RNA sequence: UUCGGAGAUACUCGAGUGGCGAACGGGUGAGUAACACGUGGGUGAUCUGCCCUGCACUUCGGGAUAAGCCUGGGAAACUGGGUCUAAUACCGGAUAGGACCACGGGAUGCAUGUCUUGUGGUGGAAAGCGCUUUAGCGGUGUGGGAUGAGCCCGCGGCCUAUCAGCUUGUUGGUGGGGUGACGGCCUACCAAGGCGACGACGGGUAGCCGGCCUGAGAGGGUGUCCGGCCACACUGGGACUGAGAUACGGCCCAGACUCCUACGGGAGGCAGCAGUGGGGAAUAUUGCACAAUGGGCGCAAGCCUGAUGCAGCGACGCCGCGUG
RNA sequence: GCUCGUAGGUGGUUUGUCGCGUUGUUCGUGAAAUCUCACGGCUUAACUGUGAGCGUGCGGGCGAUACGGGCAGACUAGAGU
């Protein structure tokens, strides 16, 4: 039981939207995330980012565990090599 | 066994205690032993089942406590008097039984209640 | 980085309310007896009216007689809730 | 299921466990019973041999510590006492 | 190399030991009348493995054994015996002394006390690994974080007085055990209380809430989908393992109901997806796949995933366009 | 049917007091989604999305004390003798 970041998917069928949050690995998929920081598209503007990239730092000094896709747009922000720099 | 004689019925029908009316086989016959039929009517019954009080019914000796002499010289002694209840075409009205029946059951020629059997004696 | 170790952290602690009742009865080793007396509006029609309930006053030393104010504190259960303290004796009975 | 590796494994651990749990609990008889009796030093060889295979097994995950520390403190209270 | 049988050499790998999880996730709402739920507080002697992070450790050994081989049993289920073997398995040495215990002390509490020093006792693991042949994977006790959970508590949220006397484990204390933990939780002794018309005990009815519908709103009705919380898993009961179980796909007992059998003796639990039957006025495809997402193991690739993601049926219901 | 009277309800003039109630402020809380509003996106709508509002409400802390309430006390017309 250990805090990870996911990625919702919420909205419309064929044109949803993926809500960023930290939530620990044994909640389903659209559970109470314990802080919700920003919002991504997979369509209109290529990887569309809209993060605040302020509390991820706190939330990795904790040792949240992202995956996968939520590292890539993190490198994209800079703020997985901001953090770690 | 005899009439006026009270046991229990070893099955899942509903009935609990039967009382022996008279016992088949030929006239004037006295006593039943293993394999005998008797019929008899329903004092004690469970509420909700299949037969109430006032029912006559016929029903099967499988037990006897006073000691059967079985062919080979052994004998078989219970500790109870019971019997199940048969609709009269080899059909047991029930699906099974509480315990133990006896063995002498070729000249029953009902070869069902012994493979419904927990343990043949 | 350091050879030592995390001195502590601030965790400030919280509260433990307190209620000011009437001595009811310390007819139980160790233990009194209170009136809790309290005060509530029903939802609707607003009336303000008394709610009144009974407390278990543990305590290891009964230093109070009957009818006097007593300031009650909770804490952890002991018997049968035992959540009530004795703390202050005020406004003595006649 | 194919799963009932879980279920031998289970048999082993807990076999062991309560095998130590009762030898522990033996070893505290004798204790209590040096209590009982008088003979302090040997209640304290004893209390020795109990923290040697108390935390031993503690280590060993079987308790989380706190019985160690209620029964190791209280007794050794109780031997303060006698 | 028999030319259709060998050499684990090895990528791979049935099977197997060991490690993670299998307690999440999915479903349903019978029971439950407030323990729960909601809300808000406390949780100083409440826990909190897998994550991050500072510190220290990161040593010395033994024996057995599954697997495998031989072998017995039974129809099978399934099992005995004998051989044979390693290990991040088991076991014994500390080779940490933070921490556990006790005494005493220091800084600092009323919130039933936290930090810190000394005195005496005092333990624990860890390991080694394959590999990119040293890129990496690791492993142990701790500090504190973080998460999650537990405990307690104020207040609030049905009907019935044609149920008003309920209460000796009850009420309170001492001591002791036990518990992750205060706690008649348990328990020896002692005391005789405690609840209650500011509705006890009891009956009936019911999963609760965010919320859905109505309404001008106050309120009413409702709480179905979705989301959170709580309980249940053929019925009942109990416990282990475990960081954490009531746990649908775990065991054991009991019981019911099905099934198998060589009749001796055994096996099973769709209130998970779909599906069948029944019931009833009535409620769907034995659908495709794991692409993204989601979860787990593993260094990772990779594997799994009837959850999520997509499709099919009904005008089943909203929105929207035609039928010039 | 009438009266009495218990619990409970309610309670005159007034000094000063506590500030419980109430009020004002502030912090936290009141999850998200849903609802209102405003934007924006699916060819529009429904729908989804963004943001604000709403979240009527609790605790904590902060000032006053009117009124109520409690305590301490007084006067007297109330009531009574």
């Amino acid at each position: 039981m250990a805090v990870k970041i996911k990625l919702t998917r919420l909205g419309k069928i064929r044109n949803p939207q993926y809500r960023v949050a930290v939530a620990d690995a044994r909640t389903r998929r659209d559970g109470r995330a314990i802080e919700v920081i920003g919002r991504y598209h997979p369509k209109e503007e290529p990887s569309l980012i809209e993060i605040n990239s302020e509390r991820a730092q706190y939330w990795l000094s904790v040792g949240a565990q992202p995956t996968e896709p939520v590292l890539k747009l993190l490198k994209i922000t800079g703020d997985w090599q901001k953090f770690k720099g | 066994i005899q009439q006026e004689s009270r046991l229990k019925v070893a099955d899942n029908t509903g009935a609990k205690e039967i009382l022996c009316i008279r016992v088949l086989g030929g006239s004037s016959r006295r006593y039943a032993g293993i394999g005998d039929v008797i019929v008899a009517t329903v004092k004690d019954a469970i509420p909700g089942g299949n037969v109430k009080r006032g029912d006559v019914v016929k029903a099967v000796v499988v037990r006897t406590v006073k000691e059967r002499r079985r062919p080979d010289g052994s004998y078989i002694k219970f500790d109870e008097n019971a019997a199940v209840i048969i609709k009269p075409d080899n059909d047991p009205r029930g699906t099974r039984i509480f315990g133990p029946v006896g063995r002498e059951l070729r000249e029953k020629r009902f070869m069902k209640i012994i493979s419904l059997a927990p343990e043949v004696l | 980085k350091g050879p030592k170790h995390t001195p502590r952290t601030p965790k400030p602690r919280g509260r433990r309310k307190t209620r000011i009742g009437y001595v009811v009865s310390d007819k139980m080793q160790k233990t009194i007896v209170v009136e809790l007396e309290d005060r509530m509006r029903h939802p609707l029609y607003g009336k303000i009216i008394r709610t009144t309930k009974k407390v278990k006053a543990h305590d290891e030393d009964s230093v109070a007689g009957i009818g006097d104010r007593v300031s009650l504190m909770e804490t952890r259960p002991l018997s049968a809730t035992k959540r009530w303290r004795l703390v202050e004796i005020l406004e003595k009975a006649k | 299921k194919s799963q009932q590796k879980r279920n031998r494994t289970n048999e082993r651990a807990r076999l062991r466990n309560k095998a130590v749990k009762s030898s522990l609990r033996t070893a505290v008889r004798a204790f209590r019973e040096a209590a009982h009796a008088g003979d302090k030093a040997k209640a304290a060889e004893l209390l020795a041999s109990t923290n040697r295979k108390l935390d031993k097994a503690a280590s060993k995950g079987v308790i989380h510590k706190n019985q160690a520390a209620n029964k190791k403190s209280a007794l050794a209270q109780a031997l303060n006492k006698l």
